[PDB]
Order: C-alpha cells, then sequence, then structure tokens
C-alpha cells in the first residue's frame, strides 16, 4: 500500500526563455557567447521580455541604445544567475 | 575545353560538378555562390571594376534579343531586326525591343556621388583581396606541404603534419565563403538585422586572418604541444562560425527580413 | 538531393532518338515527323 | 652474399690503414660499394620481399645497413614495406569475419596485435627510421578505416563505433573490480587505436551517448578513470573537442554537491516519508529530450514542490523540467503476505500506487488517472503482467503476447510470492 521508501529523480536545467538564439551572436543561449568562446557568461533580460547573453547585449548597448529585435529603448529588468 | 552536357531533372540554381573537375551553378553559369542570389552576382560582376572592361563596351553598344538572349550589336539602318540565330528567327524593333507585327505597321511608332563611392570602395577592396588569396592557394598548398616535409625530417612524425593539412583546407573554404558574403552585404539597406550580420562577419574575418597567420610563421619548430592545440582550437571555431553565417542568410531569405 | 548526370556528345545525340521513341510510342508517326514536331515544341 | 659483402667492405676499409695512404679511404669505399651493392638492387628487392613474407628480423638489419650505405636505396623499401604490412593487417582481421562485427574486444585486440608486432620490428631492425615509421602509419590508417568488418556492415563509420563501444565495455562497473594500474594501460592503448581513425566526430557522438548513460545510472567504474579518459581525449584533440564531456562531468559533480545542501535545509522541513535524491543536469550538453506527458501521483507531490521551491530560491531564473522516463525509487508493499520490497521506474510506481484504492481498473481507467501514452502503457503493463504481481482475467494466457484493449480489466494478484526479497522488476 504505502510502497514509497525512496525516490531518485532526474531534472533538466534550462534558462526561463521562450526561444533560444541570443540574436546577436546567433549561438544557442545555453552555450558560451562569441567572446567567452574564443578561449560567468550569464543571461540578461529586457523590460520587453527579450533575453540575450550578457557580453553580447553589453557591446550592443555600448554602441547603440536600442533592443535589436524591436527598435525601441532598452533598460535592464532581470539579471541571470 | 570540356565537352560534357550536364543533364538534370530540374533547373534549381543548385551546384553541380562536371567530372572534368569543375563545379558550377547550373542556372546562371558562374562558380558556386552559396549565400548570394544569382541576380545580384550578375549585377556585381558587370561593374566588378578591376577584372574586365569589355563589359563596359557590351553595355555601351549592344542590346539583347528578347527571345534567344544573345548580345546583338547593330550596324544597319532598318530598325526591322531579324535574329539570325540557329532557331531564334524572331523579328523585332531595335529601339523599343518589342514585337514587330504592330510596331511600324500602321501607326505604332517607337519614337554614385560621394558615399556610394566609398562603400563600393570598401566592399570591392575586400572582395578583390580574397580573390587574390584564393588565386594563390596552389602556392599555399605547396608551401605547407614542403613545410610538412621539413618539419617531419627534424624528428617529427607524420600525424602532426596531417593536422596541419586539415587546417589549411578549412582556411581556404572560409575565405571562399567570405567572398560572396561581402557581395551579399553590398545590396542591403541598413537596418537592425543587418548590423548583426555585418558584425558577425567582421569577427569571422579577423579569426580567419589569425589562423592564416598561425600557419605561416609559427610552423617554426619543436613547439608542437601548444601550436597544434592552438591551430585545432582555431579552425573548429572558424568552421562553426561560417556555418552560422550561411544559416543566418538562408533563414533571412525564408522570413523576408532583408531590405535592399 | 539534386539528381543529375554527365554525358558526352555521342550519348546526348542518341538521347534524341530515345526521346523520339518515347513519344512515337503513343503518337504512331514516322520518326522524321516526330522529330520535327518535337523540335518545334522545345523538346 | 650479404654476409660476405659485409665482410669484404670491413676488410677493404681496414686495408687502407695498413698499406695505403689515408686519402684513399673514401674512394675505395665508394667503389667497393658501387660494385658489391648498387649493382644488384633487384635481387635485393626480391629477397627483401621474401624475408618480409618470413619473419627473419636479423638479416633484414643487414639489408638495411647495406642498402642505406648507398644513395636513396631505401626508396623502394619503404613502399614495399607499407604494402606488405597493409596486406598482413587486413588479412589478419579478416580471420575474425562476422565474429568481430559484434564483439568489440576481439576487433580492437586484433588491430593492436598487428600494430604492436610491426612497431616492434621497425624499431630494432630499421633503427626507428623516419620514413619507415611513416610507412607503418600510412598502412595502419588504411587498414583501420576500411576492412572486412567495415565492408560487411556497409559503412566506414563502424570502426569508430566499435572502438567507442569497447571503451564503454571497459569503463563500466562490472562484477570484477578492475585494477587501476591495468585500467590506465588499457586506456592508453585505446588512445593509439583512436589516433589512427580519421573521422573523429562520430566517435565523439557515440562516446558522449554512452558516457551520458553510465553517468545518469550511477553505473561507473572509477571517477579518476573517467577523468583520465576525458583528459587524454582533450590533449589529443583540443579544448573544443571535449567541451560537452567536461560539462557533462562537472554538472554531476555539482548535483552531488547540491543534494547535500538540500539535506541541510531539509532539517527544518521534515520530508514526509521518503529518501529524496535528485540529479540536476544542464540542458545543452546532455543528449536527452523533453518528457512523455506524465501525471505526478499525489504521494510525491509534497517533495516535488518543496524541492522546486528550494531550487528557485538559490538561483535567479531557472526552469527545471523533470524527466520521469528515467528515474527510479523503491516500494515497500505493506499489502501482501510476505513484506516484499519492489524496485521499479516511476511509471511502475504510478500504476501500482493507483491500486492502493482498488484492484479492478481497465486500460482506459489507468489512462485516465496517469495520463501516460498508449504504447508506453502497453509496454509497462506487459512487463508488469510478465511479473506475477498483476494478472489478467485469464490465468494461463500468454500475457507476453496477448495485447489488451481499453475495456480490459487488470487483476491485482494478491497471491504473489517471490522466493526472495527485494525483487527488481525492471528491464
Ligand atoms: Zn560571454
Ligand atoms: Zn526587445
Ligand atoms: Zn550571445
Ligand atoms: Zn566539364
Ligand atoms: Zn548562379
Ligand atoms: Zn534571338
Ligand atoms: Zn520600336
Amino acid at each position: 500500500r504505502f510502497e514509497v521508501k525512496k525516490w531518485n529523480a532526474v531534472a533538466l536545467w534550462a534558462w526561463d526563455i521562450v526561444v533560444d538564439n541570443c540574436a546577436i551572436c546567433r549561438n544557442h543561449i545555453m552555450d558560451l557567447c562569441i567572446e567567452c568562446q574564443a578561449n560567468e557568461c550569464t543571461v540578461a533580460w529586457g523590460v520587453c521580455n527579450h533575453a540575450f547573453h550578457f557580453h553580447c547585449i553589453s557591446r550592443w548597448l555600448k554602441t547603440r541604445q536600442v533592443c535589436p529585435l524591436d527598435n525601441r529603448e532598452w533598460e535592464f529588468q532581470k539579471y541571470g544567475h | 575545353d570540356c565537352h560534357h552536357v550536364v543533364k538534370v531533372q530540374y533547373p534549381d540554381a543548385k551546384p553541380v560538378r562536371c567530372k572534368c573537375g569543375r563545379q558550377f551553378c547550373f542556372n546562371c553559369g558562374e562558380n558556386w555562390h552559396d549565400p548570394v542570389k544569382c541576380k545580384w552576382l550578375k549585377k556585381w560582376i558587370k561593374k566588378c571594376d578591376d577584372d574586365s572592361e569589355t563589359s563596359n563596351w557590351i553595355a555601351a553598344n549592344t542590346k539583347e534579343c528578347p527571345k534567344c538572349h544573345v548580345t546583338i550589336e547593330k550596324d544597319g539602318g532598318c530598325n526591322h531586326m531579324v535574329c539570325r540565330n540557329q532557331n531564334c528567327k524572331a523579328e523585332f524593333c531595335w529601339v523599343c525591343l518589342g514585337p514587330w507585327e504592330p510596331h511600324g505597321s500602321a501607326w505604332y511608332n517607337c519614337n554614385r556621388s560621394r558615399a556610394a563611392l566609398q562603400r563600393y570602395l570598401f566592399y570591392c577592396n575586400r572582395y578583390m583581396n580574397h580573390m587574390q588569396s584564393l588565386r594563390f592557394e596552389h602556392k599555399l598548398y605547396a608551401q605547407v606541404k614542403q613545410k610538412m616535409e621539413e618539419m617531419q625530417q627534424h624528428n617529427m612524425s607524420w600525424i602532426e603534419v596531417q593536422f596541419l593539412k586539415k587546417a589549411v583546407d578549412v582556411l581556404c573554404q572560409c575565405r571562399a565563403t567570405l567572398m560572396y558574403t561581402y557581395v551579399f552585404a553590398f545590396y542591403l539597406k541598413k537596418n537592425n538585422q543587418s548590423i548583426i550580420f555585418e558584425n558577425n562577419q567582421a569577427d569571422l574575418e579577423n579569426a580567419t586572418e589569425v589562423l592564416s597567420g598561425y600557419l605561416e610563421r609559427d610552423i617554426s619548430q619543436d613547439s608542437l604541444q601548444d601550436i597544434k592545440q592552438k591551430v585545432q582550437d582555431k579552425y573548429r571555431y572558424c568552421e562553426s562560425r561560417r556555418r552560422v553565417l550561411l544559416q543566418h542568410v538562408h533563414e533571412g531569405y525564408e522570413k523576408d527580413l532583408w531590405e535592399y | 538531393d539534386y539528381r543529375y548526370e554527365v554525358l558526352t556528345a555521342e550519348q546526348i545525340l542518341q538521347h534524341m532518338v530515345e526521346c523520339i521513341r518515347e513519344v512515337n510510342e503513343v503518337i504512331q508517326n514516322p520518326a522524321t515527323i516526330t522529330r520535327i514536331l518535337l523540335s518545334h515544341f522545345n523538346w | 652474399y650479404m654476409k660476405k659483402a659485409e665482410a669484404r667492405l670491413l676488410e677493404e676499409q681496414r686495408r687502407v690503414q695498413v698499406y695505403l695512404h689515408e686519402s684513399t679511404q673514401d674512394e675505395l669505399a665508394r667503389k667497393c660499394e658501387q660494385v658489391l651493392i648498387e649493382k644488384h638492387l633487384e635481387i635485393f628487392h626480391t629477397e627483401f620481399q621474401n624475408l618480409l613474407d618470413a619473419d627473419k628480423n636479423e638479416d633484414l638489419g643487414r639489408m638495411y645497413n647495406l642498402v642505406s650505405r648507398i644513395q636513396d636505396g631505401l626508396g623502394e623499401l619503404k613502399k614495399l614495406l607499407e604494402t606488405h604490412i597493409h596486406n598482413q593487417g587486413l588479412a589478419a582481421i579478416e580471420k575474425c569475419g562476422e565474429a568481430a562485427l559484434n564483439d568489440p574486444k576481439m576487433y580492437v585486440q586484433t588491430v593492436l596485435d598487428v600494430h604492436k608486432k610491426y612497431n616492434a620490428l621497425v624499431m630494432s631492425a630499421f633503427n626507428n627510421d623516419a620514413g619507415f615509421v611513416a610507412a607503418l602509419d600510412k598502412a595502419c590508417g588504411r587498414f583501420i578505416n576500411n576492412n572486412a568488418v567495415t565492408k560487411m556492415a556497409q559503412s566506414s563509420s563502424k570502426s569508430p563505433e566499435l572502438l567507442a563501444r569497447y571503451c564503454d565495455s571497459l569503463l563500466k562497473k562490472s562484477s570484477k573490480n578492475p585494477e587501476e594500474a591495468e585500467l590506465e594501460d588499457t586506456l592508453n592503448q585505446v588512445m593509439v587505436v583512436f589516433k589512427y581513425i580519421e573521422d573523429k566526430d562520430v566517435f565523439q557522438k557515440f562516446y558522449a551517448k554512452m558516457l551520458a548513460k553510465r553517468l545518469v545510472h550511477q553505473n561507473s567504474a572509477s571517477d579518476d578513470a573517467e577523468a583520465s579518459m576525458i583528459s587524454k581525449l582533450k590533449q589529443a584533440c583540443g579544448f573544443e573537442y571535449t567541451s560537452k564531456l567536461q560539462r557533462m562531468f562537472q554538472d554531476i559533480g555539482v548535483s552531488k554537491d547540491l543534494n547535500e545542501q538540500f539535506k541541510k535545509h531539509l532539517t527544518n522541513s521534515e520530508p514526509l516519508d521518503l529518501d529524496f535524491s535528485i540529479q540536476v543536469l544542464s540542458s545543452g550538453s546532455w543528449p536527452f529530450q523533453q518528457s512523455c506527458t506524465f501525471a505526478l501521483p499525489s504521494e510525491l507531490e509534497r517533495s516535488y514542490q518543496r524541492f522546486t521551491a528550494f531550487y528557485a530560491s538559490r538561483h535567479s531564473g531557472r526552469k527545471l523540467t523533470w524527466l520521469y522516463q528515467l528515474s527510479k525509487g523503491e516500494l515497500v508493499t505493506n499489502c501482501f503476505k510476505n513484506r516484499y520490497t519492489l524496485q521499479a521506474s516511476t511509471f511502475q510506481m504510478a500504476i501500482l500506487l493507483q491500486y492502493n484504492t482498488e484492484d479492478a481498473y481497465t486500460v482506459q481507467q489507468l489512462t485516465d488517472s496517469t495520463q501516460i501514452k498508449m504504447d508506453i502503457l502497453a509496454q509497462v503493463l506487459q512487463i508488469l503482467l510478465k511479473s506475477k504481481l498483476l494478472v489478467l482475467e485469464d490465468e494461463n494466457a500468454n500475457v507476453d503476447e496477448v495485447e489488451l484493449k481499453p475495456d480490459t480489466l487488470i487483476k491485482l494478484y494478491l497471491g504473489y510470492k517471490n522466493k526472495k526479497l527485494r525483487v527488481n522488476i525492471n528491464v
């Protein structure tokens, strides 16, 4: 009846994102950015619910202040850990 | 000089190989051009600006028969031209280039400033640079081969020079695909989805240069354990990146994302 | 896939009579007439 | 003739030191060389061939000395060698025939045997010449990548698969405990046969798959052994070749760590009745797919929600997707007559725990409460009925063959009695 003494489960771990390319380096989000790869690389989120690598969106904002999928203004809303 | 007809079930601008040793784009006729479409290749090769001038003449003194599409120069005065090809016996008007049946029958009478120059300069510069390098690949192959022999006789085995050969091959492929990508990046109106592309390709360009550098000088000697690791790590990166570039272009074609 | 094939002048000439046979299977005309007709219609 | 030629050359070098003037040694040596050898290369080549057919590894040394004494005489010897050694290795693994195509050990052992024999020959007889080693290496590449086994299975991607499977069958946790000193050596030999194969990406696919299996199921011989194998793969192909494997390793380490912190935080939460243990993998590295649309039984829900809330605490934004298709536990069965202890997958647990209430459900009834897929239910229920825990309405029917329909009762066989305890109802 009771028949529950022990349980061992297996769970996949993934970022909380809808679709995965980072759309700057075109890598896969879980992989390393185009900079950390030619050798910490967390994920940054946008107030419009867009997600990018951190080192990618950093350089992009260094040059131009537009979220590069929706030609709008950009500011950080949720970092990633 | 080859004499072989390449029969196919369907014309689709895909590449074919002749068995004489050549591979061409069955539709247009040039060498295989993977990211860029045929029409832009033609428009860029006309004014290619550093390989041929007879195209200037052809554009300046010839028209094209609408039916058979061969260049025709006129040295008569009738305007009632008749195409003297093998099986294109069509007749038309030399000026309007339309059919002659009504034309002149009863009453139907026929009668780059500053910025573009700089852009074209930059793009044509890169394109010609890569053309020069792709023309010298024979020298590159022979160079690395002789160097393989030399490094081998000085107490180095055969497997090392094997990895070196593979690296060279990947390098040549990456240049041959940066070529046509520059062409494609000419006819492209600047929007967000174009800065992304023109920013990835610069990085791949730089990596290509670094690898083509590693080879020539740092072949020197007796540093195998590190130089070999560097070169392997550096050509896997280049190959992956160029596949990313091609996939980006084709996805853009699918989703109608570019603007010219 | 992209299925193609490579031929020489002799084989590409014999393929003409091959196509003529294929069409004359159903048209039932002397070979010369079939060749003329098909050649007018861009093969 | 070779022996006498050697003796004569020795003599006529000595003679110049007792009679003649020193500025004749080179010329006399050159002439005696051009006459004694350098004018009989053809018979030398034929004899060299016959010697290779036999195994006389001493006179071959003499021929090396002699032919090397003249200009470029080795040029035919290298090619003749490479040809013979290729043929020998190919015919050697030919004897295996089909028996190899399904026994990795014998195949890899045969390749290693041929390679060792001729490496041993061309290190003593031929003074470890460069070009001769090159001949060895070219021949070994040729006859590893294409051979009888490659032909029979109809591809050139069978040798890498077989080598990957051999390394698998070697690093598992078998009955015997392997000795670290022997294990390290045997891996070092697998690395040789690796460095000869020319398609080193199929090998990575297969090795990644097998490592994933044996890491998930806690079934591995030695952690230091796994680390050493990964390390030499990296050293032979670079940090980009073995990134997925290093991540696939480090995250099992991190999972083992994090389970302890869950235990610590568990001191103030009183886990209802069960020993919980989880493994939290990355998402790009591992070759696993999403799920099979499971409905979680009410028994585990408490621990499920407590752990998901705990995980969400220590990290910013992260989404666990539990995959139940590979996750096992333990049941106590305090309902039968002999106090057994069952051990099965979570699917079995859902289906069995259903019968905690009643014992008269049908295939459709089971589908309603556990939301499992049709074929999956078919397989699981078939395996259960194979065991004497669940019986059909019939008693002697070939339950292994007679499939059932949604309107088919399943009877909890109360009279089940295994001979021993701790039954392992799994495939
Ligand atoms: Zn990064
Ligand atoms: Zn946005
Ligand atoms: Zn990125
Ligand atoms: Zn040709
Ligand atoms: Zn084309
Ligand atoms: Zn015409
Ligand atoms: Zn006109």
